[PDB]
């Protein structure tokens, strides 16, 4: 009985996973725009914070290569309310 | 104050270490090694180490129990020492705690400390990964791979434990 | 509204425990041709509330030689951890949904044993210490077998999540494909909970209350409350593992009905087992666990690694 | 008689039934009549956090459907 | 290795975990996979003496992707300046920050 | 090092797909079949480039195709569909298993209407 | 080279078997009763115990 | 937060009961009440004297066996690998190697307590 | 070989727990070979899709890769459905 | 009125104490047998809430059930002192009541009331199981008449 | 480095100093040993968990396997040291000076 039921549960898991594979392009498109949206807002509201600082170049990369480097939580959520940061950081771990 | 959970837990992690490193009776030393091992689960848990956090906690829990059994049998004394009943232990305990407090005060105040080496106190959240979304914990995949990938590790560890049982038989039986 | 949900968990547990001290006395009485409490309230229904009140208005004696801090620490740690091993339990919705519920339950039952070890040590009494070290011997007896027996059953469920065990047993219970593990799991729950025939850390006919022989009043109640809370918890965990009940999301209450019934019937069998057998010798406990259960528990662990592979019935990771 | 042990068992059972009934009621109450969403894996959390943004009221359990498409 | 038997016998006893850009279960990528891969390709076959001088850029980036020491000093400067202008009441954050 | 190039907030603007999770999952096996060309073309770019700032126009055509997909559902039989994803929405794990009776209505309708 | 700080060192045993100690690894002495359910109420059973 | 609140509530309640237990009753403490208990007669020696461990060998082997189970909890996940040949062999190898370790300890009289 | 066939009775008489455990252990090591289903377990674990199935860049030389998910190329799971 | 509140918080604690007496498991001689019979099925002391508990710390009542010899006197006073308050002593049998049939012996204490303060004297050699039960229920009525809080309110 | 490392490494150093500064009981010095591996365990996991380097998630586990072996090996030697002198004191282990 655990043969047949576990085989069935594997077919139900494949079905669950396929549905994910259908929607991933959509959630990848939204994620790309969201990331760039947040970075651009940070830059705009970081040139004004440091307009009076000598030597600062707004938006200067720390990496020599011009490749695209995925931002870490600090860069992406650096200037935001702790409500968002905490949800973005430990929200999933702490969920129940 | 919740963005600094990983820092607060680490502070307790050290405080627990100073508790048993100053070396009172192994009864309280084991107590301080239980607390450090439990908040050690807490630190590893916040980083995604759910399985790893609970394994060090569960393993160290049974480890100290045997040590409690062995202390009563062999490392006891008429007047077990606590941290406040010995000038050497109290010196080690106070020296350790103050050394930690100055670290905490400076790093928090200046958002950076330089205890020999540079450390950045913006908070541990700044370095986490921003993106992820798969039906799995990458931690479990890595540990689960120990059997398909780490055949060599399995053999040397499994062999070491088997020799471990032979070793303790020979050592104790004299 | 979470804090409200914690209280709706804690308070019924204390009430359920208070009345398991009445159901036990009554069942043991009728199994002994007597009646058990029937004076203090109709059918002795108020007997728990005279036990509890009486203990908390009785002066608590702190032994002169005891270690004050850890003497007081131990009882709080017992009742504290006893209520914690409930939050992951799905009934059918757990208070806290853990991806590693089963480990978290093993970890808490390991940490709970330090209530006995420190309480006996903090007592600074020879009978307290002798009982405290009977807790060490007992833990070494059952932990290796307890962990493997759990492991051999999760190889059929496919995860450590406790709710996933409900989906696993939607067709037939897990006591059909694992009645050997069930038999050993039940025994190891008796030894984990310090219940007769494995009541060795208290051993009244041997050590006069054992580890908690210097405790009185409220601090002694906390050790009595904690032990009975763990009786219910381990049998609720036993009803989940091997007697899975069908969960219907639109009418969840029906799960709790059949679920509670199975955990009273199992909780009664602890009571039944207490009246039927003598007591083990604590050195005969390790030989039972190490020279019978452990060899058969290892052999069934290899069996339940092979079986899903040679039948194609490997459960989903999800 | 043995049936005089049943009053104690009833009171016990009705005390063990409450913990499980309260959780289902509260979860239902605080999620708009639905089960609390389970997120065992990072993927489901992403869908959860997305539902909170798609809701427009910062509640992940408020569901928007076709009527919301323009 | 001291006795490089693994290459002689063609058995991978432990190379599969030495680097984090190797094949991984389910093709889960490491965070700094690209930063490592570039440093490895740059410095492959030329030796540590030349690599310490010739692949400097790739290793500096790789070191940056790991310990983010430079990234967090930039962030620290921004927060320190911003928390200075607020205490002076000169800067106002938008609703979304 | 240079300035991290970044797109303008003007060019990051698209008509988002604002339907909750249960709507997507309930309309996923059909979505995979119908919008497979823009999706697979966008995703190929996304590994090929390894840069989000490049595959942005292709990340538009993924959305516009998705909106059209949910529109055809709305025009024809959105009532069997709303009866469907409300049953998915109920479950804590959003299980296809607990709604095969409400799913057959939605599946068979589109097999007639579209 | 003899020295004050080594004036009390002695040559080791010929077979490297330092003589066994006479430590009085004494037993725990416990009062088993009178007040004890197994002591029948009036038996003080003193017991030297090794564990 | 949800988990920490549950822990904080669980232990706060226990602390409150112990607080009520110690400050609510009428206390009357004197020297003879608090003396260590030992069946009505003064104890002979300290409870802190050494207490021989007769399962000292089994307790050690428990640590090593405790570690084996930590090498086997990955097994439910390890069974989801497409490379099941290697997993199964190496899985039955640790259990059998563990089983042998118990056989050697059992036969060499290591399980029997010292006398 | 009567010596072992009588050695089984003695152990079965004295220590039936060991007799049961070894027999269970032997089957856990032997039946994996002698099964027409042990092959499927590998097949199913490799049919579960955890990552994205990334598309290939069509170049007019790979007629073995389906152009659409509902195309009659690629591998099937009908063996799994009817299993 | 405060006098009413104490009158019902004093009924309460008295009810709790008398409805849950846990005697120390402690019998000296013959009279311990009748004490077992009080716990045996015919009389079932448990049905009244009475549960023997070995430890003095967890006990409420000491039933002195047998002869108290001079050797035993220090121990009976040790375990008594180790009972948390409130504690009550029931003197059961003639030997405990006042020496009984060894009154003129050289090794006997002539009544346990020379050592501990006694609340009830159950006469008989031994008191039948029912005579001891009458004494226990008479102790319950004594606790029912205590007025700790009423006397504190008027202190 | 991140501010979590400031304290994990501060934990290792204390436990190392704790080891190198003996007192009386040999047991206490074995707990400092266990203290180190715990800190080494936590340090490895953070680095490995943060880098998303998956295959080394089995590294901290293998660390624990040989951590208990030294704990077991130490407790075997502490038993034999006790039997000889009735205590675990390190002052007694001074025959080999000469
Ligand atoms: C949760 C469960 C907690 C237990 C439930 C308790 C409910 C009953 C109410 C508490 C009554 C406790 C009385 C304690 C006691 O016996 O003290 C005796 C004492 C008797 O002592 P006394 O006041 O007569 O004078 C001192 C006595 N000598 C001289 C011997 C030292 O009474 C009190 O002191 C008053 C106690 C508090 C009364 C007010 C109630 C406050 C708590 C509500
Ligand atoms: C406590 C503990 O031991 O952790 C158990 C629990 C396991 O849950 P977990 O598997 O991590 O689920 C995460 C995905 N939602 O862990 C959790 O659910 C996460 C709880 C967060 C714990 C952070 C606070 C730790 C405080 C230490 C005391
Ligand atoms: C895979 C997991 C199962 C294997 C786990 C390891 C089992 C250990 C076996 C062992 O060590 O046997 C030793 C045993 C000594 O035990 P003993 O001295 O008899 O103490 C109890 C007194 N009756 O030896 C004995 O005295 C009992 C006789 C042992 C003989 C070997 C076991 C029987 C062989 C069965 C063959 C398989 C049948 C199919
Ligand atoms: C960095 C360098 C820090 C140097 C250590 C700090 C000073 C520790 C105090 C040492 C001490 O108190 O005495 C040594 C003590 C010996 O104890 P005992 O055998 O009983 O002899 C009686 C003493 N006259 O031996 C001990 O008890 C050793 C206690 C070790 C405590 C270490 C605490 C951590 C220190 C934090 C600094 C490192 C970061
Ligand atoms: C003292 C050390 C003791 C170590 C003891 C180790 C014993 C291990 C015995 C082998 C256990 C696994 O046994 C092995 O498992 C695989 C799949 O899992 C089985 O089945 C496999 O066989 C072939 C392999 O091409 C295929 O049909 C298919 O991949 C699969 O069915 C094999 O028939 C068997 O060789
Ligand atoms: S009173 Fe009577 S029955 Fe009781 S001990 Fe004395 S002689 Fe025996």
């Amino acid at each position: 009985s655990m043969m047949k039921w576990n085989r069935e549960r594997r077919r139900l898991q494949i079905e669950d996973f396929e549905a994910r594979i259908a929607l991933m392009p959509l959630l990848q498109a939204e994620k790309d725009r969201r990331v760039l949206q947040m970075l651009r807002e940070n830059l705009e509201e970081e040139a004004t914070v440091m307009k009076d600082v000598p030597g600062w170049k707004v938006g200067e990369s720390v990496f020599h290569t011009t490749r695209w480097v995925t931002p870490m939580m600090g860069e992406l959520y650096g200037l935001r309310a702790s409500e968002e940061v905490l949800s973005a950081t430990y929200g999933f771990i702490w969920y129940t | 104050m919740m963005l600094y959970i990983v820092f607060i837990l680490s502070v307790i992690f050290v405080m627990g270490f100073v508790g048993f490193s100053s070396k009172p009776s192994p009864i309280y030393g084991g107590l301080g090694l239980i607390v450090s091992g439990g908040v050690g689960c807490g630190i590893v848990l916040n980083f995604g180490g759910s399985f790893l956090g609970l394994m060090v906690f569960l393993i160290y829990l049974g480890g100290m129990m045997v040590v409690f059994g062995y202390t009563t049998a062999m490392a006891t004394e008429q007047y077990p020492e606590i941290w406040l009943s010995n000038k050497a232990v109290l010196g080690a305990f106070v020296t350790g705690l103050l050394m930690e407090f100055f670290m905490v005060y400076y790093v928090l105040k200046d958002k950076e400390v330089e205890v020999v080496f540079e450390f950045n106190g913006l908070g541990d959240w700044v370095i986490y990964d921003t993106g992820d979304s798969g039906f799995f914990s990458e931690e479990a995949m890595g540990i689960a791979a120990l059997y398909s990938y780490g055949t060599w590790l399995v053999i040397v560890t499994g062999w070491s434990l088997l020799i471990g049982v032979v070793v303790i038989m020979e050592i104790t039986r004299g | 509204m979470f804090m409200i949900n914690i209280l709706m968990l804690i308070i019924p547990i204390l009430l359920a425990v208070a009345f398991l001290t009445l159901v036990e006395r009554k069942v043991l009485g009728y199994m002994q041709l007597r009646k058990g409490p029937n004076v203090v309230g109709p059918y002795g229904l108020l007997q728990p509330i005279a036990d509890a009140i009486k203990l908390f208005i009785k002066e608590p004696l702190r032994p002169a030689t005891s270690s004050a801090s850890m003497f007081i620490l131990a009882p709080i740690m017992a009742l504290g951890l006893a209520l914690t091993m409930w939050i992951p339990l799905p009934m059918p919705y757990p208070l806290i949904n853990m991806n590693l519920g089963v480990l978290f339950m093993l970890a808490m039952s390991s940490l709970a044993v330090y209530s006995i070890l420190w309480s006996g040590w903090a007592s600074n009494s020879k009978y307290a210490l002798i009982g405290a070290l009977r807790a060490v011997a007992q833990t070494i007896s059952y932990e290796v077998t307890l962990a493997i027996i759990l492991l051999s059953v999760l190889l059929m469920s496919g995860s450590f999540t406790l709710s996933t065990l409900i989906t696993t047993q939607e067709q037939m219970w897990l006591i059909l494909p694992a009645w050997p593990l069930a038999m050993m799991w039940f025994i190891s729950t008796l030894a984990e909970t310090n219940r007769a025939p494995f009541d060795l850390t208290e051993g009244e006919s041997e050590l006069v209350s054992g580890f908690n022989v210097e405790y009185a009043a409220g601090p002694f109640a906390l050790f009595f409350m904690a032990e009975y809370a763990n009786i219910i918890m381990m049998n609720i965990f036993t009803a989940i593992l091997f007697l899975g009940t069908s969960h219907n999301p639109h009418m969840p209450e029906l799960y709790t009905i059949n679920f509670t019934i199975k955990s009273l019937l199992l909780t009664m069998s602890f009571l039944w087992i207490r009246a039927s057998y003598p007591r083990f010798r604590y050195d005969q406990l390790m030989h039972l666990l190490w020279k019978n259960f452990l060899p058969l528990t290892l052999a069934l662990c290899m069996w339940h690694v092979s079986l899903p592979i040679l039948t194609s019935g490997i459960p989903p990771q999800t | 008689m043995w049936f005089e042990v049943l009053p104690g068992i009833a009171v016990m059972g009705v005390c063990l039934f409450i913990p499980g009934m309260a959780t289902a009621r509260i979860h239902r109450f605080s999620n708009g009549g639905k089960e609390k969403r389970v997120a065992h894996y990072p993927y489901q959390w992403y869908l959860m956090e997305r539902d909170r943004r798609v809701s427009g009221v910062n509640r992940s359990y408020v569901s928007k459907g076709l009527e919301n498409i323009d | 290795p001291f006795f490089d038997v693994q290459k002689r016998l063609g058995v991978d006893l432990d190379r599969w975990m030495t680097i984090q850009s190797a094949e991984q279960p389910h093709k889960i990528p490491s965070r700094c996979h690209a930063f490592e891969k570039e440093w490895i390709e740059c410095a492959h076959g030329i030796g540590s003496i030349r690599a310490e001088k010739e692949c400097k850029i790739e290793f500096e980036d790789f070191r940056e992707c790991l310990l983010r020491q430079k990234t967090m000093k930039r962030l620290h400067a921004i927060r320190r300046q911003r928390e200075k202008l607020i205490k002076e009441g000169k800067y106002t954050p938008p609703p979304h920050h | 090092p240079g300035i991290v190039e970044l797109p303008s907030l003007e060019d990051l603007k698209v008509q988002e797909v604002k339907v909750s999770s249960s709507v997507l999952k309930a309309a996923a096996h059909h979505y995979g079949a119908q919008c497979d060309k823009p999706n697979k073309e966008f995703m190929l770019c996304r590994w090929e480039e390894k840069d989000p700032r490049r595959c942005l126009e292709e990340g538009k055509l993924v959305n516009q195709c998705a909106l059209e997909f949910f529109r055809q559902i709305k025009r024809h039989c959105a009532e069997p569909f709303t009866e469907y994803w409300t049953c998915i929405d109920y479950s804590g794990l959003q299980l296809f298993r607990r709604c095969r009776k409400q799913q057959a209505q939605f599946d068979e309708c589109v097999l007639d209407k579209l | 080279y003899p020295t004050k700080e080594t004036a009390h060192w002695k040559p080791p045993p010929w077979n490297d078997v330092d003589p066994p100690k006479d430590t009085l690894v004494s037993n725990l002495t416990l009062n088993f009763g009178p007040q004890h359910p197994a002591a029948h109420g009036v038996l003080r059973l003193v017991m030297e115990l090794s564990g | 937060m949800n988990l920490m609140l549950a822990l904080l509530t669980n232990f706060t309640l226990a602390t409150l009961l112990v607080i009520i237990a110690f400050w609510l009753p009428q206390l009357n403490v004197y020297s003879e009440k608090t003396s260590p208990y030992e069946c009505g007669f003064d104890p002979m020696g300290s409870a802190r004297l050494p207490f021989s461990m007769k399962f000292f060998l089994v307790a050690i082997t428990f640590l090593l066996f405790d570690l084996e189970i930590a090498l086997l909890l990955p097994l439910p996940w390890a069974s989801q690998t497409a490379n099941l040949n290697t997993m199964l062999t190496m899985a039955l190898f640790l259990i059998i190697l563990l089983a042998v370790s118990l056989a050697y300890e059992w036969t060499q009289k290591g399980l029997e307590w010292t006398e | 070989a009567e010596r072992v066939a009588a050695f089984l009775k003695n152990v079965w008489a004295k220590e039936p727990v060991l007799v049961a455990s070894f027999a269970i252990a032997g089957l856990a090591v032997i039946l994996p070979t002698l099964s027409p289903y042990t092959k499927y377990s590998l097949m199913i674990n490799r049919a579960t899709p955890y990552n994205y199935p990334v598309p290939l860049r069509d170049d007019g030389n790979m007629p073995d890769v389906p152009s659409h998910p509902q195309d009659p190329q690629g591998p099937s799971l009908e063996w799994l459905k009817r299993l | 009125r405060g006098e009413y509140v104490v009158a019902k918080l004093d009924d309460l604690i008295n009810w709790a104490r008398r409805s849950s007496l846990w005697p120390m498991t402690f019998g000296l001689a013959c009279c311990a047998v009748e004490m077992m019979h009080m716990a045996a099925p015919r009389y079932d002391m448990d049905r009244f809430g009475v549960v023997f508990r070995a430890s003095p710390r967890q006990s409420d009542v000491m039933i002195v059930a047998g002869t108290l010899t001079n050797k035993m006197a220090p121990a009976l006073r040790k375990v008594y002192d180790q009972m948390p308050e409130p504690r009550y002593v029931v003197s059961m049998g003639s030997c405990a009541n006042g020496g009984g049939y060894y009154h003129y012996s050289y090794s006997v204490v002539r009544g346990c009331d020379r050592i501990v303060p006694v609340d009830i004297y159950v006469p008989g050699c031994p008191p039948t199981a029912e005579a001891l039960l009458y004494g226990i229920l008479q102790l319950q009525k004594k606790i029912k008449r205590e007025k700790r809080l009423r006397i504190w309110y008027r202190r | 480095m991140s501010m979590v490392y400031m304290n994990i490494m501060m934990a290792f150093t204390v436990s190392l100093v704790g080891l190198l500064m003996y007192r009386s009981h040999l047991m206490s010095s074995l707990l400092c040993l266990e203290g180190m591996m715990l800190s080494l365990f936590v340090m490895a996991a953070l680095t490995i968990l943060n880098s998303h380097f998956t295959l080394a998630s089995m590294m901290p586990i293998i660390l624990l396997v040989f951590a208990a072996c030294e704990a077991a090996l130490g407790l075997s030697l502490l038993v034999m040291v006790s039997n000889t002198y009735g205590t675990d004191y390190v002052q007694n282990l001074n025959l080999l000076q000469c």
